[PDB]
């Protein structure tokens, strides 16, 4: 009780707080999915620009 | 209210009751004669103080770490 700071039970436990890990997994999947597309676009642009000028 | 037979415990004749055995040479063993063998805890009281302190402290440590 003294260490928790709560007289009833722990806090930040529960599916409302546990689900955030799975939300992070999904968010990271989406973020990498979009970042790969953006990196491919930028790489195509750079490979065009350099070999046209350089 | 009640007849004398119920009060005195017999209708006609008072029956002899077998007395209680004593077991000479040793202490009586009954539900009320157990403090002869089991006194209140008196040997590990200071250890109780120490262990209560350490239990409180360790519980608080791990609970705070879990919460944080
Ligand atoms: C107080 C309520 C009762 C007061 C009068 C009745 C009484 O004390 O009779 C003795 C009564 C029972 O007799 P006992 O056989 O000596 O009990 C063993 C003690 O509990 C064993 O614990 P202890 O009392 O010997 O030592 C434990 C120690 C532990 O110290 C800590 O680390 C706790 C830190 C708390 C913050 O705590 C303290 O002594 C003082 C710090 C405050 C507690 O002991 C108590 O109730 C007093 C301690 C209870 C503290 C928590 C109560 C909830
Ligand atoms: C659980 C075991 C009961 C512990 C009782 C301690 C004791 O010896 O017993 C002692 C206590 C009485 O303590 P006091 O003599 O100090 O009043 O209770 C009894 O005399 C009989 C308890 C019967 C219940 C047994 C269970
Ligand atoms: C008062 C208003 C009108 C209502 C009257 C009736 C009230 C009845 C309720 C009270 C009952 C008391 O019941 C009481 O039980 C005990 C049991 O321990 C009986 O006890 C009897 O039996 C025991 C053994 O069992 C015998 O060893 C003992 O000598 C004898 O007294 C009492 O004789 C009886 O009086
Ligand atoms: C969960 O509760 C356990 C209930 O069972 C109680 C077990 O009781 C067995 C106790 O065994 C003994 C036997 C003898 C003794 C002696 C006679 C040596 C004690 C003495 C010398 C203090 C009278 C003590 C304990």
């Amino acid at each position: 009780i003294y260490g928790r700071g709560s007289l009833y039970g722990y806090r930040f436990d529960g599916e409302i707080h546990r689900q955030e890990a799975q939300n992070v997994i999904l968010y990271k999947e989406k973020e990498a999915q979009e970042m790969a597309v953006v990196m491919e676009k930028l790489e195509k642009e750079i490979q065009e620009w350099l070999k046209t000028m350089e | 209210p009640l007849p004398n037979a119920v009060v005195q415990g017999y209708t006609s004749v008072r029956g002899p009751k077998r007395p209680l055995d004593h077991f000479y040479g040793r202490t009586p063993l009954n539900i009320d004669t157990l403090w002869h063998w089991v006194k209140f805890p008196h040997r590990y009281d200071n250890l109780r103080f120490a262990v209560c302190f350490w239990a409180f402290l360790v519980s608080a440590h791990f609970a705070n770490k879990k919460q944080r």
